[PDB]
């Protein structure tokens, strides 16, 4: 396989699990900088798994 | 092509993509011979964003 399969399934976990995190930063609505620095952490976390 | 290894995550990592779009417009003769692997390091970019 060109790009490993097992890891590409993990990307779907992060893809939709992060969408759920937004609906809490709309009720508790924090400034962009806060909601961004968490959505940036899931990028690093996921790219390690690769 | 001299291997350029990196993973696209930050929106600011467009520099490594724009580096080919610029190289392919100065030396179309030289880009026509290593279009092969310059492709697969860019095929990695397409799995991540789209």
């Amino acid at each position: 396989t060109v790009t490993n399969e097992f890891a590409s399934r993990f990307r779907t976990i992060v893809a939709t699990l992060a969408n759920v995190v937004n609906e809490r930063a709309v009720q508790d609505d924090m400034q962009k900088a806060t909601r961004s620095c968490t959505k940036q952490w899931l990028r690093h976390l996921e790219t390690q798994f690769d | 092509l001299k291997k350029i290894a990196e993973s696209f995550e930050d929106p600011s990592s467009i520099v490594v993509v724009l580096e080919f779009i610029l190289f392919a417009l100065f030396f179309p003769t030289e880009f026509n011979r290593i279009k092969g692997d310059i492709q697969n390091v860019l095929l990695l970019f397409f799995s991540r964003w789209y």
